[PDB]
């Protein structure tokens, strides 16, 4: 994997650019709306039953 | 006349290159805008779905430790990784590949792809056509010159 | 601690003293631009215990019947400062444990190894007076407590009229100024907000509530279970249930201004409630009085 | 002694420390009475609720979780006398069945007991119309509703068995059968619920002595030490010097009987105060010794005390054999098996310390 | 005009081959020292992975069977293998990869190797293109045997 | 994996016709028979015992 | 040598076709209908598995929610999987091939193909000989045509 | 897959001849192997040594 | 003449697949009995990991209903499922490739006939040698006589 | 698939360098620092919570 057939050196892989504060910038915000939305949920269902 | 006749040859086919490279220049230019676009969506659905990925985990993470107890969620958790199972297998049923991430991330990509053509209307087929022709022509350019095969001194 | 040997005011074996004056300025003072100066014990001293007990009233007019007529060592002052700091740090405790073997009356040899211990040769006043002038009697339970009684409502009769600044009543804003000596916040600025704005100041007010008030914060836990269960419940604390939450802290009940004036100061972005737990740190910072 | 019964103790140590209270009901209940038009309920034993409080206990393997002794009462059968488990008299007799206990009975009895008395004087005298504890049924489910808030933090309502609303009409039975009578229309005193509350607490304490079998209403001091030692890790090596210092004295014969464990455990209801008592015994220069430990307690809590019983007490709490007893670990030890291994059920302590780091952040946030 | 083209275009060929192989010479020891210190920091990190994995394995065991129950830590044993197949699927987002683990460290090596390169300032360009050069040479003789033999 | 040797973009991939509603249809109904059958179970166990 | 050859085997090699794609109609027509066939029973095994997925799913989703407890059925709903566990590493002991979704519906295909081949006796023999010589003759088709573009 | 690149059929699937009714008897005895073992050992953990 | 000649090539070249088929014949019997006997060894570990999943089964088959109870054996369980994988992951590492099942076989296969072959002693490698040498000399045979192109 | 393209028969399998006495050797440590700091965690959440 590392070499080619001719034993070359194959590139350096891409990094996704800021990726990294993308991937948690996008965690943090759904992990808090999962949060929220079903607190609503339960604060509906407690009051349906 | 034997080398005048090879260059001309020669000549022939590179013309012909160079001919199809010029009907290749427009075409590209709308391949490539519907390009970043359905890369756009398809780039925003491969978020997408870490983002439903996370909306679970705060939903379950809520509603264990705070308003109901694990008693209550467990059982949900298992039938949500059977389900997901399940729709793992509904997905292979639906259409003839397994779900594997890099290869439905080109099954949608390029499902996006043939749905920003059916919109814009442009020539795919000549596209696809265009662009063997041009792989070829370079191919048989590259028999062509060989330096074991010498035809150009 | 230090404060004793700050305000010492006699010298006997290199023993520091105290008077009952200079022991009224450091409970109404923390420190001032007063020496407290230090002489040399006479002999006239362990008769001006004496003479002074012959004339002093035995109840909430002693020091001041006394003034420098008196004898205060280290420990002594030390258990004057959990007398006025700490009530119920073990009272029935002592006159069960120390002198048993019959009713609660203590002897007199117990009384110097209580002295250390709770904390934790020539008579002063207390040796003096509790058994007798050499020791002929055992004090007395409920009679301590009344002396506990007493003396705790002169501390408090002291800062009515030292804080009165001549009244005959404090004021609303005497009272908690009065209740701001020792709050030292950042919302501090927030708490003297009210003060100077949402008080309606003046308005004399008694000595008899401020006593009322002062037994208050005596019994102040029992109020802070109960704005816990007001923790613990989303009622929000109006005039009825900090008037009831203040009867069961006591068994007693109070004025108006000085309820309404601690909910001026502690509604602090909720409106017409109490500040609760806000409050209780703010009789706690009063009532640690530096540690 | 055996390696599945050491391991059942584990499990079953564990449930009791850290569990959820209604798994808690349906692991140590072992009956289930068919109203048979209904259906069956789950109640269990007051022997079953004692091995439900109590640690290092066991119950027989077919019981176990939901495996219960199927008592079909009800029905076309006819049901002359249904069987009195508990004494009449008992509380748990008192309460709406023959014997029987409920789950929100259970959650009841668990707040009830586990909690001081102080808090209950409050409690009263907070919400009863008057500010003077005389108390309608409406303030006392705001009672229970403010004091379930307090030991078994996490409750839940699987909505199948008694957690839900019924919960509330378990309490209306004890209400209507005792505490309001056939109308509720009166009001409770506070004092008549403290008295309620000893009653109970005296009733557990006699089934807690039953349990032991003691031959002539007396327990052996090994087995008397290790019912005063329930709420503990293991301190068997101290059982063993109680007992090898008690082989030293010939008393380990002569048994205990049931009056004096409950006075000393009505005494344990004053103990807490002379921690103080005995602390200045500590810097006074005199020393711990069992005279002075019947005499003090004797004065304070005025209940008296035989020598035997604080020969074992001191033979447990002295220092290693040294002859000396040790202050604030027999306090704790005290304090542990009067709470009865009560604060912080079903542990989620991360949660008070990153409220705490936070504060920590605001504190900080003040620089 | 056409087989001693071949003849002197194969002594030629080989001939420039060998000046291809000691242009190569001095610089491949290079690339075999950035190989190791490249190579051992992988399996450095790959060792810690099993690390980690372990000492995962144990704060669990120490954490319910002496201070726990199991029923309040059965919830954080769920969330740790949701996290992890939250996880990598956070990693198929960043690059376009499966995650598995051949592929997993061929791309940590890569990660490697050309910080490891670029700190020694190591002319992979040169490097890679010469080796092409040479494989195409390669090639061309194993071509310029088999019809100057077999025809 | 997009394109071809020569650059060519791939063919649109196949779909079943309202395949979704095909699935949704299969999906649903053996639930609910496996539902029923529960029912039948558990009532002839209860029978039995 | 080599105009006579290929004007020779041009037409020749058109000749072969001609006769090879007359011989693969009777076959062929017989090919299409037992390749649907199959298909058809194939696509019925996987609506089938579908079918056993949702029904396990909704018998195992009734009882812990009404009539039996979680807790007595947890244990079962382990024992499933790891029955699963040993049901893929079973496929695998019995078909030398692992357990995937392409592959396991081609072995169910080839199957379900080569009974239908059994019972209608078709010459498949010939049919994939008949299929290797005409990939055969595309290959010289293809070279042929080929350095006719040089 | 069914399709070689020479438009042609694949050769017929293989299967283990009688494997069927090996895993149908070799799963029952090692599954009652292990319902044995742990009888077997258990109650020997409990006769022998309890630490 | 080329007619004879060219005829002649082709036929020492088919006397050349003559050698090569012969001088395999004596060698090829220790390697077909070699791989039939690490194929009942791979046979017997394949239906051995059965049996160890089938008897790990049984084992908590045993306890978890009706010897003792589900609560008590869940942390059991999930600490074996988590070992597994552990396990695999070790595998992977202890490896330097993956555990998937018929590439692992095959590697256990390979490794019980290099077990047998190196208990054998018969030039394995000359073996092979010989194998790419008889599959060259077919390609060559076969582009030697191409049907398009006349020789 | 242990067979080339060609007949021959592939190399052989690389075990390395004695791994099963020394992976055995290192999840055991970790896993010991692990229980320990684990119980560390336990205490301090007393201790801090004091």
């Amino acid at each position: 994997v590392i070499v080619t057939r001719s034993g070359a050196i194959l590139p350096k892989p891409v990094k996704m650019s800021f990726g990294l504060l993308r991937v948690f910038s996008i965690v943090i915000p759904f992990l808090y709306v999962g949060t929220l939305i079903s607190k609503n949920f339960a604060a509906l269902l407690e009051e349906h039953d | 006349c034997i080398e005048q006749h090879q260059l001309n040859k020669e000549r022939e086919l590179i013309e012909r290159l160079e001919d199809l490279k010029e009907q290749l220049a427009p075409l590209e230019k709308v391949r490539i805008e519907i390009s970043r676009k359905a890369e756009k969506r398809t780039t925003l659905v491969l978020w997408g779905g870490l983002a439903y990925m996370a909306t679970q985990f705060g939903i379950l993470a809520r509603l264990t430790w705070w308003e109901y107890s694990w008693d209550i969620m467990e059982p949900v958790t298992y039938f949500i990784t059977y389900g997901s199972a399940m729709a793992m297998y509904a997905y292979f049923v639906m259409t003839r590949q397994e779900y594997v991430y890099p290869e439905a991330r080109d099954r949608q990509y390029l499902l996006f792809f043939h749905k920003g053509a059916k919109k814009s209307r442009f020539d795919l087929e000549k596209y696809n056509q265009l662009k063997d022709a041009i792989a070829q022509a370079e191919m048989d350019l590259k028999r062509l010159r060989d330096p074991l095969q010498v035809h150009l001194p | 601690k230090q404060r004793f040997m700050q305000f010492s005011s006699l010298e006997h074996e290199g023993e520091y003293y105290m008077t009952p004056r200079d022991f009224l300025f450091s409970v109404m003072f923390e420190q001032m631009e007063r020496k407290t100066s230090v002489k040399k014990l006479t002999k006239k001293d362990i008769e001006d215990t004496l003479s002074g007990i012959q004339t002093a009233g035995c109840g909430s007019t002693f020091f001041r019947d006394l003034g420098d007529k008196g004898l205060i060592s280290y420990t002594e002052y030390l258990f004057l400062l959990t007398i006025l700091t700490k009530p119920h740090s073990g009272f029935h405790v002592a006159f069960k444990m120390l002198d048993t073997d019959g009713n609660e009356m203590i002897e007199k040899r117990e009384f110097f190894k209580l002295q250390k211990i709770i904390s934790k040769e020539i008579n002063t006043t207390l040796q003096m007076r509790f058994f007798g002038k050499r020791g002929q009697r055992k004090l007395h339970y409920k009679e301590f407590r009344r002396f506990m009684e007493n003396l705790q409502t002169e501390i408090q009769e002291m800062e009515f009229l030292q804080f009165s600044k001549g009244l005959s009543f404090m004021r609303k804003e005497d009272f908690a100024e009065w209740l701001l000596f020792f709050t030292n916040t950042e919302n501090k600025d927030i708490y003297w907000k009210n003060v100077r704005e949402k008080l309606s100041a003046g308005e004399s007010i008694s000595l008899d509530e401020f006593k009322s008030f002062c037994h208050f914060t005596t019994h102040l836990e029992d109020f802070a279970i109960a704005m816990q269960m007001f923790s613990l419940a989303h009622r929000p604390v109006r005039l009825a249930e900090f008037k009831r939450a203040v009867k069961v802290a006591t068994g007693q009940e109070l004025s108006n201004n000085i309820l309404d004036t601690v909910f001026k100061i502690f509604d602090l972005d909720g409106d017409e409630c109490l500040s609760h737990e806000e409050f209780l740190g703010v009789l706690k910072n009063r009532m640690h009085r530096g540690l | 002694s055996g390696f599945r019964d050491r391991k059942v103790m584990e499990y079953e140590n564990r449930i009791r420390a850290y569990s959820t209270p209604d798994k808690i009901f349906r692991y140590f209940a072992t009956l289930k009475v068919i109203s048979e038009p209904g259906e069956a309920e789950v109640f269990m034993t007051p022997e079953d609720f004692v091995r439900s409080i109590t640690p290092n206990e066991k119950q027989p393997e077919h019981l176990g979780l939901d495996q219960y002794i199927i008592k079909r009462f009800d029905g076309k059968k006819i049901s002359q006398e249904r069987e009195k488990f508990a004494d009449e008299g008992s509380i748990f007799y008192t309460l709406g069945e023959c014997g029987l206990i409920s789950f929100s009975d259970y959650i009841f009895l668990t707040t009830v007991l586990s909690t001081p008395q102080r808090n209950f004087e409050i409690a009263f005298k907070m919400f009863d119309l008057n500010g003077d504890g005389e108390v309608d049924m409406e303030e006392f489910e705001q009672v229970q509703s403010i004091i379930r808030s307090q030991t078994s933090m996490g409750m839940r309502h699987r909505d199948r068995p008694t957690t839900g609303n019924t919960l509330k009409s378990g309490l209306c039975s004890a209400l209507t059968t005792y505490f309001f009578g056939a109308d509720l229309k009166g009001k409770l005193t506070i004092k008549n619920f403290l008295e309620f509350q000893r009653k109970l607490q005296h009733d557990v304490l006699k089934l807690e002595f039953e349990r032991h079998d003691p031959v002539d209403g007396r327990i052996t001091e090994r087995q008397f030490g290790g019912m005063l030692l329930a709420y503990s890790g293991v301190q068997s090596k101290k059982l063993t010097a109680m007992q090898r210092q008690l082989k030293k004295h010939f008393k380990e014969g002569k048994g205990l009987t049931f009056q004096e464990v409950e006075n000393f455990f009505t005494f344990l209801k004053n103990i807490n105060d002379v921690d103080t008592a005995l602390s200045f015994y500590h810097m006074a220069g005199a020393s711990l010794d069992k005279v002075t430990m019947q005499q003090v307690a004797r004065t304070v809590a005025k209940v008296e005390l035989s020598d035997h019983v604080c020969d074992v007490v001191f033979a447990l709490f002295d220092c290693d054999g040294n002859g000396e007893l040790s202050n604030k670990e027999f306090v704790s030890i005290m304090k542990q098996r009067l709470m009865r291994g009560l604060e912080k059920p079903k542990d989620m302590g991360f949660t008070r310390l990153m409220q705490a780091m936070w504060k920590c952040a605001q504190e900080t946030a003040w620089d």
